[PDB]
């Protein structure tokens, strides 16, 4: 079985209806679970047989149910209930779970900051480069950062690592790496970042030199 | 309640073995489930010991890696993670669906990481971000810094020894593509504020101890 | 909500359940309502019948010695459903009146009061090499196409869906089960005061089961072991009461008991299907197929047995054992075997949904 | 006579065999009334074999008539509970346990208490053969007539159905009459053969035939439970290997 959760991002602000549907790959009947997972911590079970809510969670989750496809309602979006979301069925000995729906809170749009830094000379010395290209403070995300290092995109040795939604400004920050050697370094003459976040109108240059 | 242990790091082609201290429930009344979480992945269903019918199911990818078990006088469901390979590292939850109306997986454990890799301890690094205030065109400053080469996930890193504990941005660990993990650092700063009150990169390593505290300088 | 239609062979004659699961109440049961969707002008004028059958595959012999499959109908009903029967003036609940309005004019319901003295689903244990039509009751529903009731049920066109009488456990638990033997061993001493006790009336399957054993041996004779043993007495009243009880927990700990002194040790034990799947006969919860059943529920039903023509009473108790020394001359073969029995009722707990949900790969 | 020896060391070998069968049977059988009353008598029948079968020999390579008497009242005991069961199966397909167990035990005893003082070594004995051939007429006459009864009985019930159970104890219960009611006839012959024209070639051809129809009387005692024990295959199985140990219902809404 493969249940799959068409919504996989949910950016949607509390008093927004929040419809999570997920379509199982064949009939599963009507045994599904969903699952409320706040960032590292436990699964938390909302509803079961795919319409009975559990006890002990708020009223506002309701699941529907259809020949393959499960959806969610929220409605309400407490900010407790900004968590993802897990479709598990139990009609199949492997049972098998979402994807999950991650669900943050709508926010402006954003242009990434997009604040490159170079190469540590510190980092130099141990004979590796990590520039860090640090675009911050953007709420859609899916920035699209490029190296784009002396006119070279130098696809895959990118070590890209977005942090979760700001506590308070619910934005997210990606830091990009180069991820190179001391004699790539040399190579390098020119790195730069081409973030190209929904915010940002056409790609960034800020441009490291060497 | 439902409480486990068991987490820590094996080789590939090892052994691991984790347990749930099942408290106020039954073993024959409600199965205990295993189900493992990739860091930043969905869940994945491992094991599951009925302990009434005798059946100790198992998902495709561990088949027969797995032996759960179930100590009825302690109240534990023992689980084995043998031959452990390099993708099976994860975080492995428990979770104990009813035996009879099975009604999803109620009560949940703490949850036992389970990183499975040929790494041993590395010592981080205090690599400074080379901040120019060229580079910043706004008033926001770059400084930050750059902690690589640590082994295991948590890798403390302070800044300015707490005191600039609003605007410090900390990018979770990413994965190093030699095999170890990296948690870089970023704190944003008036642009004339390259000398004006300098942090300090208070980070400490744990598993290494080794707390660098190396103040971050503008290039 | 969801219902569970079977087709026929053919394709002609389709049957809507609502549940396949009917609770016992007692004194009254979930009436089996449902619709037949039957073809007018594709059954050949064809009147198409609905059929419940309270089979019953037991009763005397074993081993197939001089009885096999000896299938005993307690309660059948024959209601007529292509016509819309005599003056049908009955209630045709809510599962048949969603059901007819959606799929039309087509189809006709059919309702099944089953009788309240009437036996719960309990699938007696096949053994390992036995498979297929097991033992015990099973109600089914059968729906098949016959011009009379006698046209040899054409088995094209003669839909069946099994059903269960699931009971379960009462909200509102009385009496403890305390209980106390004593006996006069060799009439020596006072006798020994067996005031054994559990902790609860109803067990739910899987809940365990709190022996209290308390002894005060004031005989010469002590004794060697004490076993707590649960028994489940399936009694078959398709012969005369033919009774088989049957253990399925046993808590036999050597602690011993020193003579003129006392003795207080709960002896917690818990029964399930692991240990007594090699038991053969044993009396399991009704089953709509090869699944996997708890233990039977303990049956019950208005003022008990009252009306008890047949079927299997499935019953529990604890037997608080206790193994003496021989009486007088102790020669290591003989044990006086001083015993009490307190019963307890083994029944599941009372579901608000449909009640199974078990993985099914 | 050699050859005579050998045949009896061949049916005391086979007769070892059903006892170990008996013993096996009476084995699971104490884990079922009829079954019980079945492996009770199962168990008296070997004890029953184990005093005659060894006699049987010693008879053949030749107080020990008490002895004869008294297995042979034990089985006369367990063979009437065997057709007794068979003929109670019949009928109903057409605590008291353990009392009627005790009180069979006792009447076992009490109807073998018969024969010990009158049939008897001495190193008069008219009133003693009398008494051995109505003995063994009495049991010959309610066995027989028991088995052929059972045997009509299973054959009209099952043969119809088709059986292969009713024909096994057809075989079985013919068998154990051309034995037992053979040997009633033979030892009431010789106890009431008239001495003129009981000549030495008569009395041997009487020795020789009761010797063979003994072997397999005791064939048959250990067959009676062989026969119950027949139809229980698959209970027979699991004992013998503890012994050895040691369409489719869719669903739509509305």
């Amino acid at each position: 079985i493969q249940m799959t959760q068409s919504p996989s991002s949910l950016s949607a602000s509390v008093g927004d209806r929040v419809t999570i549907t997920c379509r199982a790959s064949q009939s599963v009947s009507s045994a599904v679970a969903w699952y409320q997972q706040k960032p590292g911590k436990a699964p938390k079970l909302l509803i079961y047989s795919a319409s009975s809510l559990y006890s002990g969670v708020p009223s506002r989750f309701s699941g529907s149910r259809s020949g393959t496809d499960f959806t969610l309602t929220i409605s309400s979006l407490n900010p407790e209930d900004f968590a993802t979301y897990y479709c598990q069925q139990y009609k199949y000995v492997p049972v098998t779970f979402g994807q999950g729906t991650k669900v943050e809170i709508k926010r402006t749009v954003a242009a990434p900051s997009v604040f490159i830094f170079p190469p540590s000379d510190s980092q130099l010395k141990s004979g590796t480069a990590s520039v860090v290209c640090l675009l911050n403070n953007f709420y859609p995300r899916e920035a699209k950062v490029q190296w784009k290092v002396d006119n070279a995109l130098q696809s895959g040795n990118s070590q890209e690592s977005v942090t979760e939604q700001d506590s308070k400004d619910s934005t997210y920050s990606l830091s990009s790496t180069l991820t190179l050697s001391k004699a790539d370094y040399e190579k390098h003459k020119v790195y730069a970042c081409e973030v190209t976040h929904q915010g940002l109108s056409s790609p960034v240059t800020k441009s490291f030199n060497r | 309640q439902l409480v486990e242990s068991g987490g820590g790091l094996v080789q590939p082609g090892g052994s691991l073995r984790l347990s749930c201290a099942a408290s106020g429930f039954n073993v024959y009344s409600s199965s205990i489930h295993w189900v493992r979480q990739a860091p930043g992945k969905g869940l994945e269903w491992v094991a599951s010991i009925s302990s009434y019918y005798g059946y100790t199911y198992y998902a495709d990818s561990v088949k027969g890696r797995f032996t759960i078990s179930a100590d009825t006088s302690k109240n534990t469901a023992y689980l084995q993670m043998n031959s452990l390979r390099a993708e099976d590292t994860a975080v492995y939850y428990c979770a104990r669906s009813r035996q009879f109306w099975y009604s999803g997986l109620d009560y949940w454990g703490q949850g036992t990481l389970v990183t499975v890799s040929s790494a041993s301890t590395k010592g981080p690094s205090v690599f400074p971000l080379a901040p120019s205030s060229k580079s910043t065109s706004g008033g926001t400053a770059a400084l930050g810094c750059l902690v690589k080469d640590y082994f295991p996930e948590p890798v403390t890193v302070s800044w300015n020894s707490g005191a600039l504990t609003s605007g410090v941005h900390t990018f979770p660990a990413v994965l190093q593509s030699s095999g170890l993990y990296s948690l870089s650092s970023v704190v944003t700063v008036p642009s004339s504020s390259l000398g004006t009150q300098t942090y300090i990169c208070n980070v400490n390593h744990k598993p290494s101890n080794t707390k660098v505290d190396k103040k971050v300088e503008p290039k | 909500t969801r219902v569970f239609k079977k087709a026929s062979p053919n394709g002609k004659l389709t049957v809507y359940l609502g549940k396949r699961d009917f609770v016992d109440h007692i004194d009254l049961v979930d009436p089996v309502d449902g619709v037949v969707l039957v073809d007018p002008e594709y059954l050949k004028e064809r009147r198409v019948y609905v059929t419940l059958t309270c089979a019953f595959r037991y009763g005397r012999e074993d081993l197939d010695v001089l009885g096999l499959t000896f299938r005993k109908d307690l309660f059948v009903a024959n209601v007529q459903s292509f016509p819309p029967a005599p003056e049908d003036k009955k209630p045709l609940t809510r599962l048949q009146e969603r059901l007819i309005k959606k799929l039309g004019e087509h189809a006709y319901p059919f309702t099944f009061e089953i009788p309240p003295n009437l036996p719960c689903s309990v699938t007696l244990q096949p053994g390992p090499e036995d498979t297929g039509k097991a033992c015990g009751v099973d109600y089914e529903v059968k729906a098949f196409c016959a011009e009379n009731l006698e046209e040899k049920i054409h088995k094209r066109n003669s839909v069946r869906l099994v059903i269960r009488k699931v009971q379960y456990a009462p909200e509102r638990p009385g009496p403890q089960p305390t209980a106390e033997t004593t006996r006069q061993f060799l009439m020596s001493d006072k006798p020994l005061h067996l005031e054994a006790s559990l902790d609860k009336e109803i067990y739910y399957h899987g809940e365990p089961i709190s022996v209290n054993v308390h002894v005060t041996n004031n005989t010469n004779k002590t004794v060697k072991k004490i076993k707590i043993s649960v028994r489940q007495y399936a009694d078959i009243c398709l012969f005369n009461t033919a009774q088989y009880k049957c253990p399925v927990a046993m808590e036999e700990a050597d602690d011993t008991v020193a003579p003129s002194s006392t003795f207080c040790k709960v002896y917690t034990l818990t029964p399930f299907l692991a240990n007594n799947r090699e038991k053969r006969g044993l009396a399991l919860d009704g089953k709509l197929k090869h699944e996997d059943t708890n233990l039977a529920s303990s049956t019950l039903l208005r003022e008990g047995a009252n009306r008890e023509i047949l079927g299997i009473i499935v019953s529990y108790k604890v037997k608080v054992k206790l193994v003496v020394s021989r009486g007088g001359l102790l020669g290591d073969l003989a044990s006086s075997d001083v015993a009490v029995e307190l019963p307890f009722t083994l029944m599941h707990p009372k579901p608000k949904e449909e009640p199974p949900h078990r993985e099914v790969p | 006579i050699y050859s005579k020896v050998l045949v009896t060391a061949v049916y005391l070998a086979l007769f070892v065999v059903g006892t170990v069968g008996n013993t096996v049977t009476a084995f699971t059988l104490a884990r079922s009334t009829v079954h019980y009353h079945l492996g009770s008598l199962a168990l008296s029948d070997l004890l029953t074999l184990l005093l005659a079968m060894p006699v049987e020999l010693y008879n053949f390579i030749w107080g020990c008539r008490g002895y004869y008497f008294l297995r042979d009242a034990c089985t006369y005991a367990t063979a009437l509970n065997v057709a007794s069961l068979s003929v109670e199966r019949y009928l109903a397909l057409c605590s008291r346990t353990k009392k009627f167990i005790s009180a069979i035990w006792l009447a076992s005893a009490l109807l073998a208490v018969p024969m010990l003082f009158t049939m008897g070594e001495q190193n008069h004995t008219a009133t003693v053969k009398v008494v051995i051939q109505v003995n063994t007429f009495m049991s010959f006459i309610f066995p027989m007539v028991v088995i052929s009864v059972l045997n009509t009985i299973i054959a009209n019930k099952l043969t119809v159905m088709v059986r292969h159970g009713v024909r096994v104890l057809r075989a079985v219960v013919i068998a154990f009459v051309v034995c037992w009611l053979p040997y009633h006839v033979r030892r009431l012959m010789f106890c009431y053969i008239s001495d003129e024209q009981w000549t030495p070639f008569l009395y041997d051809f009487y020795h020789y035939f009761y010797m063979v129809t003994n072997a397999l009387f005791y064939v048959s005692s250990t067959i009676n439970p062989i026969l119950y024990n027949l139809v229980s295959a698959n209970f027979r199985h699991i004992f013998l290997a503890t012994l050895a140990c040691l369409n489719h219902t869719l669903s739509s809404n509305a």
